This record gives structure tokens, C-alpha cells and sequence, in this order.
């Protein structure tokens, strides 16, 4: 009937910032005042629906011991005026009388929205109210205000202000530790068979939360009922209802998720081995992002503005975003990613402003990388370079730079670009104190291309025989996209292959009524029948531009004869 | 050292050769973008109105000429 | 206690601008008579939320005598209708019982906001009952009121007539030195080590107001004692005993978001001349146009000389134009405010011109200023170096129509600054809006000096590097490739420092039984990074400038004259 800190899942660094937060000045509210320090006077949690924010809110209050009052948006605006001021004001009231104590008034947005959104004079008398009440909490003594609302812009903004809520908790969406931890909390009292991997199951359900997740749970669980539904409840006859891994997988493709368009901030599971190439690029990539947060006190002591961030450039699909992501991965800091479509989808609507949010966002999951995927999407609309009216600034690009010059360095916040189009970006942005770096991804040598088939293969059960070094020998040239091509392609046909054997048995059951995989593996022919289907994505002369603006590039540095007597 | 460069402006065409006459050592014979680009204009468009821009082309080329 | 004067600071000048304001009236009732002079009858404070005007309102009225009385804005819109008339009404019969006195009205932009963001009747209703109380308010006897406000366009105008809050004084956000001061009227009663140093987080703290460094001193002392609380109405003495260090100030630095990051900052730039250190002539003519109208404006009318409105720069990208209006800035001890080119270009792309209005209102309000506009020619640039129309364009447009509307009896400074002198609107140029053009060559081998010394000046260098030398044989390198080549430098140190304590943590491991390995930028940091030096600027970039400032300016300065 009272939850408490095991009970929540996929929150857990959220959870630690509240508990930080909130629970020392509920434990020991003598000695905080004693103290000359204010504690939270109001907390203010968001991301989309379903995260359970009120089982976050019932959670602290429980273990800090403190009273919990809980206020229904929805439930005080049902209320004629008059009736929601007087009930606000007996919930604060009450709140202040068993002091130390937790409200949480859920759906803000409903009480107080945009003031766009507030039309009527009660609609405004009621913020007016709640905003007053803010304000009488310095007298009061530990009473702290928690709230919930999806983004931050989506409530009045005078609430926001100082005294007021002022601390805000992204609780955004659960990552995939996160949503194994949520299925491990939901199928606690469930009985599943030994065939379910919930950590393939977290794997796939990508886009989930909790609500979704428990969603999914009841409808595998309804799935196995429903198959031994013919044959009060018996605790052996429900053992017997062992939920299996096809169940899982069923629900799976049954259920819809909430949150697929949610922007994804989680640390990235890539690594250095899954594209082993560009030392170079590993240590430049090193210095930018590794050492400002592992070695603060380096760049006092010589007194060095790390830098603000960096551009890749080179052909198509070669890993400029595998590069994000394990150097993100490296310094275990979050990743954003920005495909072209958002900025192109930014251009076409004049939506703009959405850059701040872009931003504000990965300002508040610091230390991060953002990376935008492709800088020159808006650009090439428009015409690049073959056909331009006008000049390269444009909106999006605009706003990125306003953005960019108005962050602080201190926040450990590391922009990254990714063009395949160099020529055509704005040079306002490789201005200095914007990224102001250009570092060049050629095409996978050797032995970055054996890297990239490990990795391409690393979850389909192929054969020993297969020589994947000798097969990154021959493909010279490929791009990471087409060694990923030449995989599908085995794949494909080893698929192919085996559902044609699966039917020719059944054939033959059928014609002489009366077993091994005939292709357990990715025999070699496969790869040696796809290899013959496989094309150069990127050819020659389309890597002489790169060549020929890295050679640019460098011809501007000189000077390499600095004797200095 | 000379390059071409043809004024059109108004529906009109010319055709002209500009002399570059840099590296003298007085360095005030030496050849200035703007004086050029005056003189071309005033001699092969005189009294034109609205020949800044015509100026401003025929600088811009000369710039990449050099 | 009692609010008062050393209870508030980082507004030094703002309070002492609303005590030459008020005191003396509320202090002296009798010398107003006497001389038969008008009193201020309201004063409206407007700023960033956070930045403790009540506080200064508080201090005014307890430093003074007089009694004192707070309205808060969303208290009276709480209120139901018919309520809030009462209490308004009461709070203005009640003030004068104890005249004189201030009225403090927080938050007025809830009571009276902008007209075009009403809709209701009772909301009108309301500033009418406080425009009325106002203007009774005309013949009381000696009360003033003090309302708080996000930004003058953020209330009715009908409460700004004469009559009204008409006088206003911009709290704005603290400076360094203000900054300083907020932090130590915050860390008072705390006990910090002496490796803190309050200046260094002071000069550091960029964007935050004073509410924000309230929370930075709080996450810090809740730091210290989370990290202590572990290994331990109070513990006393072990509480007694707390210690804040810098690493704590500095974490809860990192840890903090500042609410101010994007206003606009106004203050006196700390640059010197000795950062560029070259440029005499410009120095001459910025000296010129800057310092003697604001110094000897006897001088001026004495004679028949009316001071120029502004200049423009141009020349090679990065060279020191910033710089040099930054230096010229604080030589006046002039307040400096700058818009850089994304800012025109958001103000055009969004059809925002009427902002211009709001940057030159900011310029006036705070006097003597130089108002830096960084690229002019972004707009130019944007419709390509072109789409086929003329170079007039709507904010360059209202630029003019603001520099035309603008009174030489203000110091305020308009500084230009382009990288195409060519393609810049010919109207700006145009006698009585930016007459004149300073052209700002690539630094030469004394300045080239100076601003390496400058860039340095933060980093330990060694004694054995002469940057005389680094100058000499870098000639035609820009400003910006100079710095360039520091921070090469300082990040080459940085990285042999760290392998150095990779090197020396490995040896501790395989011998678990010590100096600092590179405690200096070395020769050979600055050896290496020149290999990674260009020259960003080349010869055929130098050719447009030096052309235009050979043509123009000297096209037919023919001189030679003499009278008879």
C-alpha cells in the first residue's frame, strides 16, 4: 500500500538528483535551518506521460517520512470557481499543518498552461492564486512543491520564476537498462517460463515506458491465458500458465508505443572496436571530449577554453556518427542526435525556435554530445551551390549559431557536425569560438573494414569457415554502408535458403507421409553469392573532392619551420 | 597581365581589355581596382545612371581576375 | 534586522540614482515647498526577475524613515473582482496615514500588462482603478511608489504617462565587480578555506543575476556538507567545523544554469588599449569622437561643433575591431553594448525590425554608451554578395530611422563594423549617420607583440619563450590566428601533461613506493604548434581593403591650399 525506492525503475539518476535534493533537508529539518541555506522550494519534473512522476513523488515522501498531499489538475479545474481557490488553499493549508511534508500537484499544465492557452478571468484567478501560495512557502518551514507537466514551456511562465518552481528534473524516457529494470519490477509477481530474456525483450522494446511496458506485460499475460483458456483462480493452474518468449515476442508486434518520437538522450552502446580506424581521428576526438571532464584542473592551470565543438566531413556512410557515438560512449556521456529531416522539417515550417529547445535539452543532460546529422540538409534545399538566390545563412543555421555563442563552456556540452557536402555549410559556423575544426572520415582501410564485418556479423550465428579477414581484403573501397549491404545480402539468402528447405520437408512429409537444420549458419557460398551482388556506394572521383579539400585545407598551413633561436 | 572584362547594364554590351600594370616599384602606377573600374565605366558608359552597381560588377571581376 | 544600503549590492549605481531620487525629498519634505519644485510621484524599476528590487525598494524606504508597503501583483489578481479594487484602493488610503511613504507594487506587469495581452472586463477594470489612484495621487502628501517590472513593454502604456511611472531606472544585471559583491554579502555567514577566492568564481559567474549566485553559494555549502555528511540542532561543532573549498564552489559552478544567459549585457569592458597596442592614428581618431564630447563639452560650445553620431570599421576578418571599441569603451569609462551579426540576421529573417527601437532605448537608457554593431553586412551577405534589389533592406532601415530620431545631447556612440565595405548600405554612410570610415590593417610586429602578450597573459609560460621573436617572422597573420596559435599551444601542454601523470600513475602501479612533470607552456609546445599556423587572411583579401582605403579617403584629398 506504500512504495518506496525499489519499487520505481528506469529513473535512477533522476532518482539520486531528487533524493540529493529533497530527502537531507526532510530528514533534518532543525539542523537545515540552523544552517544558513534555503531548501528547494519547488521542484518541478517533467518528460512525456506514463514515467510514473507520481509514484517518484509517493516514493520520496514515504522514505523521507514526510506528509504527501496529492492535487488532480483536472480534478481542481472540475470544480466551479470559487470551490478551486478555496480546495488549493486548504491543500496548502493542510500540507503546512503536518509539516515536514511533499505536494504534488500533478498535471500543472491543466491548472496553469501557456497564458495564451488561459482565455477566462477564473482561468487566471486560479494561476493568479496558485502563484500567491508559491510565494507564502518562505514562512513555511520544509514544505516542498513538486509538480509534473510535460515540457517545460507548457505551463505559465511565472510559475518557473525564483521562490517559485525553480529546480527541474528531466525524467524523460527509460533507456534500455532502465526498461529491463521496469520489466523486472512489473513481472515480479507474474510466473514466466525459462525461454524469456527480458534483456532481448528491453533490447527491442525501444520507444516504451513504464506504462507501456506494464502494457505489454498484461498483454503477454493475457496471450498465455487466452491459449489455455478452454482448459477463485488456482495457484497451481496459473503456474501452469508459464508466459513464453513467443508470448513476449506476440505483444511485441501487438503493442504501440507512446514515446517513439521523443528525442532519445542515453549513453550509446557503441565502442572503438565496433569501427577500429583513425587514430588520429580517435585522439583528436579524445582531447575534445575526454579530457575537459577527466581533467578540469589541466586547463585552469595553463588556462585553456576547451573547445566548443567539431565538423566531420567525408562520403556517405562511412561513420561519421559511429565516431559520436563511441567517443560518447568513451567519456560516458549522454547522446542527442538531430537527423536532417528535423532541420529540413525546421526550414519548411519557419519552426526555428525549436533550435532552443534542441539545445536547452542537451544543455540539461550535461556532459553531452550533441550531434547534428546533417548540417547541409537546409542548405542543399535550397540549391547548395549549384543554385543559390541568396547567401548560406538561413534560419536553422542561424538559430544554431545564436545558440552555440550563447552557451557556457562550463556545462561540458560538445557540439559535433556530419556533412557529406563540406563546401556548401555556412562558414559562420566554423568560425572560432564555434566549432572551428574540420577533421576528414576517408573510407575504412583494411583492417577498419574487418572491424566493420565483426561488428555487422556480431549477432548472426555465422560459420567458422567463414575468413572475414580475407573478405575485408577484397572489398577495397567499401564504405561501412556497403559492408553492412554485403551482410544483409548473406543473410538474405541464408534466410531465403532455409525457408525454401523448411517447405521442400513439408513437401516431402506430405508426398511420403511417415529432423537437422539443413543451413544452420551462414555457409560461405552465401557471402561468395552476395559479394557478386554488392556495389561501390562512393567511387573514386566522389573521393578525389574530399581529397582535394583536405589538400585545400592543409595547403593554408605553413610555417612548419619554426626555428626560434 | 590584361583581362577582359565587358560592362552590360541597361540592355547593352561592350566589348574591352583591362591592363594590369602592378609590381612597379613607385607602387602608385601600379594599378587600383576602384580607379579602374571608374574609368572603365565612365569611358565606355558616360553619364549612366545608376552605375554603382555596373562598378561594383566590374570590381568584384577584376578582383577575381587578380 | 533591517534591510538598508550594505544589505544589497552589484547596483551601486542604480541605487544611488534612486536615492538621488528619493531621499532627499522623503528625508527634507519641506525644502520641495520652499523651492516649489515637483517630486518624482512614481519610479519604475524594471529588470530580470531575481535581481532583488524589493530588496532595493526595502532598503530606500528603511534607510529613510517613512513607512513602507508591498503589493504583490499576483496577490491582487488572486483576489475576486470587486476584491482586489478594495484592496488596491486600501493600500494607496492606508499609505498616506503614515506619510510620507514608498509603495512598493511587485510584479505590476500581472496587474497592468500590456492591453493587447487582456481580454477580460475586470482585467481593465483594475488599471483603470490604478490609473485613477495615480493621478489622485498627484496631490498626496509626499508618497511614491516603486513598481517592479519585467521591461517597459511588458505593462500598459497609459501607466507611464506624466503623472505616472514616469521616471525609471534599468537595475539591469550585476557586472563582475557587482557579482563580487553578491557573493560576499551570500558567503557572510559561512566558513570557506582560504584556497576560495571569491573574485576568480565573481569574474567566472557570466549570465547570473543575483538570485542565481544566492543558488550557487547554497549548492556549494550543501555540497561540502553532503560530502562530509557521509563520514558523520546540529552535529555543533562538527557542523561548527564546516569548511567550503574552491572544488565545491566550482562543482556547484558547473552545476548550476544561469537565467540570464541571454540578456543583454551592459557594462564597462575591461579591455585596455595595451591588448591591441598599436593603431596610434586610430587610437587618435577614436579618442577624438569618443572622449572630448563626453569630457569637454565647453569645448564643443565654445565653438560651432556638433559631436559625430558614429564611425564604421572595416578590414580583414579578426583583427581587433571588437577589441578597439571595447578599448575605446573603457577609456571613457562608457558602458558597451554589442550586436552581433546573428542577431541582425534573426531580427530579418523574422520580420523583428521594431526591435531596433528596444536596442536603441537600451543604448539611451544608459549613457555615456558605445553601441557596437559587429556585422552590419550580414543582411548583405545573406541576399548574396545578390538577389537582384538594392542594399536597402528593413533593419538597416530602422538603424537609420533610429539614428536619425536620436539626440546629440546624449552620449550615446554608434561603431559600425564589416568585412565589405563595398556591399554595405550606401545610406549609412551618409553625413549625420556614420561619417566616417576607419580602416584597421592587419596588426603590425608591435602589436603583434602586444597581442600575444595579452593572449598569454592567463597562461604560465616560461621565461624562456620571447614572444618578440614568435611576432617577428609571423608577419601578416591576423589577430585571430595568433590566439590560434596560443591555444595550440596551451592544448599541446595540456596533452603532454596528462601522459606525463598517465606515465607516472602507471610507475606507481608497478612500483607502489614526485615533481610536476611540465608545470610550464615549453619552447617546444609553441615550436610545434606554429607547424599547425595559417595565415587566414591572404594578399588577394589584403588587396580589397588596401584599394578601397587608397580610393576612397584619398581619392582627392588635393589639399595645397592656402588663402592669400
Amino acid at each position: 500500500n506504500e512504495v518506496g525506492y525499489d519499487d520505481i525503475g528506469g529513473c535512477r539518476k533522476q532518482l539520486a538528483q531528487i533524493k540529493e535534493m529533497v530527502e537531507l533537508p526532510l530528514r533534518h529539518p532543525a539542523l537545515f535551518k540552523a544552517i544558513g541555506v534555503k531548501p528547494p522550494r519547488g521542484i518541478l519534473l517533467y518528460g512525456p506521460p506514463g514515467t510514473g512522476k507520481t509514484l517518484i513523488a509517493r516514493a520520496v515522501a514515504n522514505e523521507t517520512g514526510a506528509f504527501f498531499f496529492l492535487i488532480n489538475g483536472p480534478e481542481i479545474m472540475s470544480k466551479l470557481a470559487g470551490e478551486s481557490e478555496s480546495n488549493l488553499r486548504k491543500a496548502f493549508e493542510e500540507a503546512e499543518k503536518n509539516a515536514p511534508a511533499i505536494i504534488f500537484i500533478d498535471e500543472l499544465d491543466a491548472i496553469a498552461p501557456k497564458r495564451e492557452k488561459t482565455h477566462g478571468e477564473v482561468e487566471r484567478r486560479i494561476v493568479s492564486q496558485l502563484l500567491t501560495l508559491m510565494d507564502g512557502l518562505k514562512q513555511r518551514a520544509h514544505v516542498i512543491v513538486m509538480a509534473a507537466t510535460n515540457r517545460p514551456n507548457s505551463i505559465d511562465p511565472a510559475l518557473r520564476r525564483f521562490g517559485r518552481f525553480d529546480r527541474e528534473v528531466d525524467i524523460g524516457i527509460p533507456d534500455a537498462t532502465g526498461r529491463l529494470e521496469i520489466l523486472q519490477i512489473h513481472t515480479k509477481n507474474m510466473k514466466l517460463a525459462d525461454d524469456v530474456d527480458l534483456e532481448q525483450v528491453a533490447n527491442e522494446t525501444h520507444g516504451h515506458v513504464g506504462a507501456d511496458l506494464a502494457a505489454l506485460c498484461s498483454e503477454a499475460a493475457l496471450q498465455a491465458i487466452r491459449k489455455k483458456m478452454d482448459l477463485t483462480i488456482d495457484a497451481e493452474v496459473m503456474n501452469s500458465l508459464a508466459v513464453t518468449m513467443d508470448d513476449f515476442r506476440w505483444a511485441l508486434s501487438q503493442s504501440n508505443p507512446s514515446a517513439l518520437r521523443e528525442t532519445v538522450v542515453e549513453v550509446p552502446q557503441v565502442t572503438w572496436e565496433d569501427i577500429g580506424g583513425l587514430e588520429d581521428v580517435k585522439r583528436e576526438l579524445q582531447e575534445l571530449v575526454q579530457y575537459p571532464v577527466e581533467h578540469p584542473d589541466k586547463f585552469l592551470k595553463f588556462g585553456m577554453t576547451p573547445s566548443k565543438g567539431v565538423l566531420f566531413y567525408g562520403p556517405p556512410g562511412c561513420g561519421k556518427t559511429l565516431l559520436a557515438k563511441a567517443i560518447a560512449n568513451e567519456c560516458q556521456a549522454n547522446f542527442i542526435s538531430i537527423k536532417g529531416p528535423e532541420l529540413l522539417t525546421m526550414w519548411f515550417g519557419e519552426s526555428e525556435a525549436n533550435v532552443r529547445e534542441i539545445f536547452d535539452k542537451a544543455r540539461q543532460a550535461a556532459p553531452c554530445v550533441l550531434f547534428f546529422d546533417e548540417l547541409d540538409s537546409i542548405a542543399k534545399a535550397r540549391g547548395g551551390n549549384i543554385g543559390d538566390g541568396g547567401g548560406a545563412a538561413d534560419r536553422v543555421i542561424n538559430q544554431i549559431l545564436t545558440e552555440m555563442d550563447g552557451m557556457s563552456t562550463k556545462k561540458n556540452v560538445f557540439i559535433i557536425g556530419a556533412t557529406n557536402r563540406p563546401d556548401i555549410i555556412d562558414p559562420a559556423i566554423l568560425r572560432p569560438g564555434r566549432l572551428d575544426q574540420l577533421i576528414y572520415i576517408p573510407l575504412p582501410d583494411e583492417k577498419s573494414r574487418v572491424a566493420i564485418l565483426k561488428a555487422n556479423l556480431r549477432k548472426s550465428p555465422v560459420a567458422k569457415d567463414v575468413d572475414l579477414e580475407f573478405l575485408a581484403k577484397m572489398t577495397n573501397g567499401f564504405s561501412g554502408a556497403d559492408l553492412t549491404e554485403i551482410c544483409q545480402r548473406a543473410c538474405k539468402l541464408a534466410i531465403r535458403e532455409s525457408i525454401e528447405s523448411e517447405i521442400r520437408r513439408e513437401r516431402e512429409r506430405q508426398t511420403n507421409p511417415s529432423e537437422d537444420d539443413p543451413v544452420p549458419e551462414i555457409r560461405r557460398d552465401h557471402f561468395e553469392e552476395a559479394m557478386r551482388f554488392a556495389r561501390r556506394s562512393v567511387s573514386d572521383n566522389d573521393i578525389r573532392k574530399y581529397e582535394m579539400f583536405a589538400q585545400t585545407l592543409q595547403q593554408s598551413r605553413g610555417f612548419g619551420s619554426f626555428r626560434f633561436p | 597581365e590584361a583581362f577582359p572584362i565587358t560592362l552590360e547594364w541597361g540592355g547593352r554590351v561592350v566589348r574591352e581589355t583591362v591592363y594590369w600594370f602592378q609590381y612597379e616599384s613607385d607602387s602608385s602606377l601600379n594599378s587600383n581596382v576602384y580607379d579602374v573600374a571608374m574609368k572603365l565605366v565612365t569611358k565606355h558608359f558616360p553619364g549612366e545612371f545608376g552605375s554603382e552597381i555596373l562598378v561594383q560588377k566590374v570590381v568584384h571581376t577584376i578582383l577575381h581576375q587578380t
